[PDB]
């Protein structure tokens, strides 16, 4: 027994923290945490992004309608999201159509449609949302913050901004926001579609051109396991995209798909968006 | 050369009369360091407390 | 003992959180386990000249390869790009040569270029007009 | 008894007062305390008037009636530093917090 | 060394700067001993600079604590739900301001 | 892994204890006592060493001389070999002559 006690204490935290990894608890809210004022962090949630809110209007486009009924049910023992959120999505939908048409006049409305409903998506704004501390202020029923709901939050933030400070700053936040999810993503992860050689087939068919020639123009390894194939796409035998693949038809698709692409302006090579 | 061996002779004697003296000013002028009434009385904040 | 150690597991575990992904009992026994860490410490900072090094015969290599592409060699690509007053250095040229290839074609074709007026410069000898791109911007 | 102190307004008047009343000529922020009595009498009618004592630390610095009339007009304010930060014109996003 | 330690990719969070840029740091929390000799750096710098801190950037919500500790911490929180716990123990005022400082201009 | 488990029981120390409360009265009853006593003959201690310090070739010498007359048996047989080591040590080894 060796006389002292700071070996003893620190190997105390130590076997806290095996503790804390061998069994870790399930996680709580932020709120259920300590430092908490919930004020003062709507408030910062405010200047961080640098503009203004009414900041009860803010308040209120935190506060879910979920929350409310479980706390009525907690009270036998509040304005909703609703309208917030109906004129917040309602406003980023007709601001990212316009973005999008503006700098993408050559797009079909279906891929107008479709990449919008990415940019407004589940996936993306819940991921935008996880990371301006959104979730953290979140008046919801059930901690982790369910997807629908903080999607429902988010654009609820979008309805507080535009009560706020009008269309013009919502515009410059759904663009800084929304539309930098679009980097460095190509158009079908984006707007998912079957049959992208029909498509390349109606879409020559609205410019007046003929259907396309797919014709093979360079190739490697034909008997293997390991192939390799560029197919090209002639319009009275002259190109309009080229794309490789393992097999023959691999590469006739995504040769479509890289005239669908060219037709479209949305190329790898585009102009990047002037923020 | 630019100058013949008669021609440099003590063209520069007086810069090293003076360099070496400067050599020999900083050798001759080494002392222990001034102390303070502050620094000493400055240990007593090690508690400095709140009230 | 009037005062013995106490804070042992410590300086053992300071050594140990570096050796868990070593083989054999070097992973858990100290005596082992010290020299082994030390002697990666070592190779750790010896690594770092090359890493230099590797990275520049690596471009050297991706250089010649996309220069033998359009005829030239290393050497003439190199020497008549410096001749040109393109100061690109070796990692920019790489890595034009596997993203922007006709960027690199361009400058294999300037390169190529000022190395036959460097050719006719040098066999046409005597006060003679010079090269197109042979000149050079004289900065005062 | 508290440590808070705030100087009077007609602390001029008060303090010259007790000199009167202690003895008187003009030129009375010049008269030399060298006499213990008249020093004892003077600060021992302004520690029980104004509630305020000069302390031992500073007894012997004054040596004219201006020194006290100079010690008696510093506020010497005191409270808790939690009383003193959080009344410091907090901007709105700090917090402090006495587990105390 | 690199081959025992993880290693990861050149990122920012939500693409930082393209639209506007963000502060990532949300909340710090001070926690200073008021009898103590840890924190004395820490005393001086909740007296001196974190108003001037608090007021240089308002999108950073601080909270200072004040118990009794016998180590004095900063625990920085960031908007990707990071947590860097950084000890302020036995430092000056100035060490301290540096160190808040590089919490604040990192992510 | 010779380490505990299980922290210690504190420490409780009185601050304010009688030893604690009055330490060091009387260290100068020399220079404020009309030298009547000096400090020395506050100590209390073995009788060889009150006043007196030594390294431990000394102290052996003083113990011996001052007591060792009423010493026991082994205990004077060993002190006089320590007397015999410390010698053959302190005067014929080290780094320093
Ligand atoms: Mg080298």
């Amino acid at each position: 027994v060796k006389k002292g006690f700071r070996a003893a204490f620190r190997f105390q935290k130590e076997l806290e923290r095996q503790r804390l990894l061998r069994c870790p608890p399930p996680p709580v809210r932020r709120s259920e945490k300590p430092n908490w004022d919930y004020h003062a962090e709507i408030q910062a949630f405010g200047h961080r992004l640098q503009e203004n809110f009414s900041l009860d209007l803010l308040k209120t486009a935190f506060v879910n309608s979920c929350y409310i009924k479980s706390e009525e049910a907690k009270r036998q023992q509040l304005k909703s999201n609703q309208e917030l959120s109906e004129q917040g999505t309602s406003f980023s939908q007709t601001c990212l159509t316009q973005f999008l048409e503006d700098e993408y006049p050559d797009m079909p409305t279906e891929g107008i449609k479709n990449l919008v409903d990415f940019l407004t998506g589940e996936e993306v704004v819940c991921h935008v949302a996880r990371n301006l501390a959104v979730e953290q202020l979140t008046l919801s029923e059930e901690f982790p913050v369910p997807p629908a709901v903080l999607q429902q939050t988010f654009f609820a933030v979008i309805g507080a901004l535009l009560q706020s400070s009008g269309p013009e700053r919502t515009a410059l936040f759904i663009r800084d926001f929304l539309i930098t999810q679009m980097t460095g993503k190509e158009l079908f992860e984006m707007w998912k579609i079957i049959n992208p050689m029909g498509l390349l087939v109606e879409e020559l068919k609205k410019r007046n051109v003929s259907a396309p020639e797919s014709r093979l123009t360079r190739q490697s390894g034909g008997t293997t396991a390991l192939p390799l194939y560029f197919v090209g796409l002639y319009c009275d035998k002259k190109l309009i995209a080229e794309g490789p693949g393992e097999t023959v038809l691999v590469a006739e698709e995504e040769a479509a798909r890289v005239a669908l692409r060219k037709l479209y302006g949305f190329t790898e090579n585009r102009r990047p968006w002037n923020y | 050369p630019y100058m013949t061996r008669e021609q440099e002779r003590g063209h520069a004697a007086v810069r090293r009369r003076e360099a070496f003296e400067a050599i020999k000013a900083a050798a001759t002028s080494k002392f222990p360091p001034h102390r303070f009434i502050a620094d000493q009385l400055d240990h007593l904040n090690v508690t400095k407390k709140w009230s | 003992l009037r005062n013995r150690v106490t804070d042992r597991y410590f300086r053992i575990q300071e050594v140990l959180k570096h050796a868990r992904h070593f083989r054999g009992r070097k992973n858990r026994c100290y005596r082992l386990a010290v020299r082994t860490v030390i002697r990666a410490f070592v190779k750790c900072t010896k690594a770092r000249y090359l890493k230099k090094k590797n990275m520049r015969t690596l471009w050297i290599n991706r250089i010649t390869a996309a220069s033998q592409e359009h005829g030239l060699k290393y050497p003439a690509l190199i020497g008549n790009l410096v001749k040109c007053q393109v100061e690109l250095n070796r990692k920019v040229l790489a890595d034009l040569a596997i993203y922007e290839p006709k960027t690199f074609k361009s400058l294999a074709a300037l390169a190529s270029r000022r190395r036959h007026e460097g050719f006719a410069a040098a066999l046409g000898d005597g006060k003679e007009p010079e090269g197109i791109f042979s000149r050079v911007v004289q900065y005062h | 008894r508290s440590r808070a102190y705030t100087p009077p307004e007609d602390l001029q008047s008060r303090l010259e007062s007790y000199v009167k009343e202690v003895f008187l000529p003009s030129n009375w922020q010049d008269i030399s305390l060298e006499d213990s009595r008249l020093k004892f009498n003077l600060l021992a009618h302004l520690a029980d008037d104004l509630g305020h004592v000069v302390p031992n630390s500073r007894l012997h610095q004054m040596c004219r009636v201006r020194d006290v009339l100079d010690f008696y007009n510093v506020p010497i304010q005191d409270r808790s530093k939690f009383d003193e930060l959080s009344a410091s014109n907090l901007p709105p996003n700090l917090k402090i917090t006495w587990s105390y | 060394t690199a081959r025992g330690t993880p290693s990861r990719f050149l990122a920012s969070v939500l693409h930082n700067g393209l639209g506007r840029y963000v502060q990532q740091l949300q909340r710090l929390s001070f926690s200073v001993s008021r009898d103590g000799a840890s924190s004395r750096g820490a005393r001086e710098f909740v007296e001196r600079e974190v108003i001037d801190f608090a007021r240089r950037n308002p999108g950073v919500v601080i909270y200072v604590n004040s118990r009794p500790c016998c180590v004095p911490r900063v625990v920085a929180e960031y908007l990707n739900g990071a947590v860097r716990e950084e000890s302020i123990h036995c430092k000056s005022v100035e060490e301290i301001s540096t160190l808040v400082q590089k919490l604040a201009d990192q992510s | 892994i010779g380490i505990r488990l299980t922290l210690p029981p504190p420490k409780v120390v009185d601050r304010w204890n009688e030893k604690r409360a009055m330490f060091g009265v009387y260290d100068n009853i020399g220079i404020l006592g009309n030298f009547e006593k000096h400090p020395k003959e506050l100590i209390r201690g073995p009788i060889w060493l009150r006043g007196w310090k030594g390294n431990e070739l000394q102290r052996c010498i003083r113990k011996r001389k001052m007591v060792g007359s009423r010493m026991f048996a082994d205990d004077l047989h060993n002190l006089n070999k320590r007397i015999r080591y410390l010698y053959k040590h302190f005067n014929r080894h080290g780094k320093f002559r």
